[PDB]
């Protein structure tokens, strides 16, 4: 109903698009609270408080690959900043894990990303990017951060 | 690389990334392969060489002769590609790697890497170095052929 | 005028010159050939 | 002029061709430039088609001498056969070009009909003069080259990939086709009957007696067995070649020349009756004539002028597929030949080497012995140890695929194409008395 456009492969929304259909308004204006989007098995992204997504297409504004997560990616088509989705939001990529230099495999021993402080070098260039570190998971290799725009 | 003849046009093109079949999308996520260290930092040239045989179909007998280019990433990793300017474009310059360093690493031989030379010796010697201060010496050796 | 009875002058000073090149390199395929085949018309008749 | 050619060797005409440093100055033909644009007819031509009026007229200056200066005069063949080393890798580079325009097709036909008179072996025997034994290891070894990229070509264009060639240009390019698919059909029958020349002159110069002829085909006839079965585009390796064919080849260019025959003769007769009859022809045939000598202006010239650029063209095409129709014909009576003279050496003179006996043959020379002294016995390099295993099993094999691919609806066409053609010549019934001799070897049973 609200306009809204999601259809590349691998991709998802909480709330469901069917439950987004629900809390679309008489008008066509649909606004949620706490709106997370994602691409299953690479990463999601959470928006803190309420947000407006009424004719928006997600599959241009919003992109999620490995080790790629990024909103309005031509920046010539990026709103000011607190307008629609260029805003603070919390943000996972999931098999965030570095490569073995000599076997040449992904990394994924919790112990083995101690041994190399991975953790700190992900917090050190989040700290470089000006984004807050918040975690990593080793298991899932989600590293998770916050942004204050885009 | 660009000729002093026709300096606003490259005479060759070499992209580092693996990034075929997914187009038609813009430009944004330079911010989060850095942070991996997915950046390529430095690279040197090795002495003039004779291309490995397996990289041409099994009509050649010409032994075509290319410079092997070093080329290292912000995280470490290390690859190879063949550059001739005297060849035609047929499988000359693929990229080659990620180059496995041995003995392995449980620190991974560091994250902060930021200068690379090759050595005119036989076999190369690629000293590899870091932010830190490490300095790595790297012989490079062909690769073993696997028993069935 | 002057332009016109110029340009095909040096148009007609190369064709004249073009025909004897191209007629004499033509008959040098032709001359290969023919010789070919009368030197082959020896050799059958040295085998029958 | 025969003496003409005489006094151009003696004033050194090949001698100052091997002295220009232009011939190796071959332009880059770039592969990828292929998607740039859609550039006119320039005034200025490409610096390749420069190069080409350039080392053609240097070719067929070289090719020319050797035809004037019939078989007594060695020092032409050994002056001509030093500026193909002089050169020797772009030379090379020709022969191992893999283009196939009308200029990269040209190339090759002139090269081809120059090596097959100027890379005789009797040519080494008989330059008398202090070469050193080094030097004349190279010109063998330069000669060995040529020898082996030659017989490539025969596997190229008279193969089954000639049938791959036409259809990846048949394709891209509308607006030309015809013009230059003549030439490129004429320049491809070059180049196999250049090859098939060559491939000759060898087997009458290497022995007298047969017992001692060079083979220059394996006895493998698999190329002309394996094609009745659709699949898919698995690239096939493509032969290294410093193998020898097979005789298969010869058997398969046989068959695809006595096919060629039929259609440039049908070609050739339709293109007489359309220079009879020109004034009665369509005016967009008359036009298609035209724009074919033409490419631009054909709307301004004058109804006579048509008329005229037509029969021009028509008389082009007819010579053209009159020179085809003469070079299928050697390359049908040469085939004959060379599968006779094969199949007599395979079936009668040829032992096979799973025979033991030879155990004793083999083990004193390769052993290390130091200097000295003095001279006198003849250092002959024994190229025999280059040729392939020939099991019985190759010559059973043989047997059998030689009774099936030459089987009678071939040997009919050979015939059918006597009594059309040979009419016009000195030696009707030879391709009937090579194919009686093939016939013949062909029912001798080994016991």
């Amino acid at each position: 109903p609200a306009g809204i456009i999601l259809t590349k492969v691998g991709y998802y929304t909480i709330p469901s698009m069917d439950d987004l259909a629900k809390i679309t308004n008489e008008k066509g204006e649909c606004i949620v609270s706490d709106f997370t989007i994602g691409r299953k098995g690479y990463g999601s992204i959470y928006f803190e408080g309420d947000v407006n997504l009424t004719n928006l297409n997600l599959d241009d504004i919003v992109h999620i690959r490995r080790k790629e997560v990024v909103v309005y990616l031509d920046d010539n088509q990026k709103p000011p900043v607190g307008e629609g989705l260029n805003r603070k939001a919390e943000v996972t990529l999931d098999g965030v894990w570095p490569t073995d230099k000599t076997s040449r495999c992904l990394i994924k021993s919790p112990d083995r990303l101690a041994d190399i402080n991975y953790e700190g070098r992900l917090e050190a260039v989040s700290r470089k990017q000006g984004a807050q570190f918040k975690e990593y998971r080793p298991e899932t290799g989600s590293w998770v951060f916050k942004v204050s725009h885009f | 690389i660009y000729s002093l003849r026709e300096p606003q046009t490259p005479t060759n093109v070499i992209i580092l990334s693996e990034a075929e079949e997914e187009s038609l999308v813009l430009n944004k996520g330079r911010a989060y392969t850095a942070s991996l260290g997915e950046t390529a930092v430095a690279f040197d040239f090795g002495p003039l060489a004779a291309v490995p045989k397996t990289l041409f179909g099994q009509n050649g007998k010409d032994e075509v002769v290319a410079y092997p280019l070093y080329i290292l990433y912000e995280n470490g990793e290390t690859f190879l590609t063949y550059i001739s300017l005297l060849h035609s474009p047929g499988n000359i310059g693929k990229l080659l790697g990620p180059l496995p360093m041995h003995p392995a690493a449980e620190d991974n031989y560091g994250y902060d890497a930021c200068a690379v030379l090759c050595l005119p010796c036989v076999p190369n010697i690629l000293v590899i170095a870091t932010e830190s201060g490490m300095l790595y010496h790297c012989v490079v050796l062909e690769g073993e052929e696997e028993d069935d | 005028i002057q332009g016109f009875l110029k340009n095909e002058k040096d148009n007609a000073l190369l064709s004249a010159i073009e025909e004897s090149r191209k007629r004499t390199f033509g008959m040098a395929e032709e001359y290969h050939r023919e010789s070919m085949l009368v030197e082959w018309e020896q050799v059958k008749q040295r085998i029958l | 002029i025969q003496q003409g050619a005489l006094e151009l060797l003696r004033s050194g005409v090949i001698v100052r061709l091997a002295q220009c440093q232009v011939y190796d100055m071959r332009p880059e033909t770039d592969p990828q430039s292929m998607f740039g644009m859609r550039d006119p007819p320039m005034f200025i031509p490409t610096p390749v088609d420069r190069y080409r009026q350039i080392l053609l007229p240097a070719l067929q200056l070289c090719q020319v001498i050797l035809t004037s200066s019939m078989a007594q005069h060695l020092q032409a063949a050994g002056q001509v056969l030093q500026f193909l080393i002089s050169h020797s890798d772009t030379i090379q580079a020709i022969l191992r070009c893999q283009d196939v325009s009308a200029g990269s097709l040209q190339e090759l036909a002139l090269l081809t009909g120059i090596i097959s008179k100027a890379a005789l072996p009797g040519i080494l025997s008989e330059l008398d003069v202090d070469v050193n034994e080094g030097s004349l290891m190279e010109l063998q070894g330069h000669i060995g080259r040529f020898q082996r990229q030659c017989l490539g070509l025969l596997s190229r264009f008279g193969g089954s990939d000639r049938l791959r060639q036409f259809k990846f240009q048949d394709d891209n390019v509308e607006g030309d086709k015809v013009s230059k698919k003549d030439e490129i059909e004429l320049a491809m029958q070059q180049i196999c009957a250049n090859v098939m020349e060559y491939c000759q002159s060898l087997m009458l110069q290497s022995s007298p007696t047969f017992q001692h002829a060079v083979c220059l085909f394996t006895p493998s006839l698999s190329e002309t067995v394996n094609r009745d079965g659709p699949r898919q585009d698995t690239q096939a390796p493509v032969v290294p070649y410093w193998r020898l064919p097979g005789l298969g080849i010869i058997i398969y260019l046989l068959k695809q020349s006595a096919n060629d025959f039929f259609s440039y003769y049908d070609s050739h007769r339709q293109s007489v009756s359309k220079l009879q009859n020109v004034e009665q022809l369509p005016p967009d045939e008359i036009k298609e004539l035209c724009q074919s000598v033409m490419p631009a202006g054909v709307d301004k010239i004058s109804t006579a002028q048509k008329y005229v650029l037509a029969r021009r063209r028509l008389v082009k095409v007819i010579n053209n597929r009159a020179k085809l129709l003469s070079l299928c014909s050697f390359i049908i009576e040469t085939c004959l030949f060379i599968l006779w003279r094969h199949l007599e050496y395979y079936l009668l003179h040829c032992m096979p080497t799973d025979s033991q006996d030879s155990l004793f043959a083999s083990r004193t020379l390769f052993k290390s012995r130091r200097l000295q002294d003095s001279f006198a016995s003849e250092t002959n390099l024994d190229f025999r140890s280059g040729l392939a295993i020939v099991s019985q099993h190759d010559l059973d094999q043989l047997q059998a695929d030689a009774i099936n691919a030459f089987g009678e609806s071939l040997q009919k066409k050979l015939l059918d194409i006597e009594g059309l053609y040979s009419k016009v010549r000195s030696r009707y019934s030879f391709i009937q008395a090579l194919v009686r001799r093939i016939r013949g070897l062909l029912r001798i049973s080994r016991n």
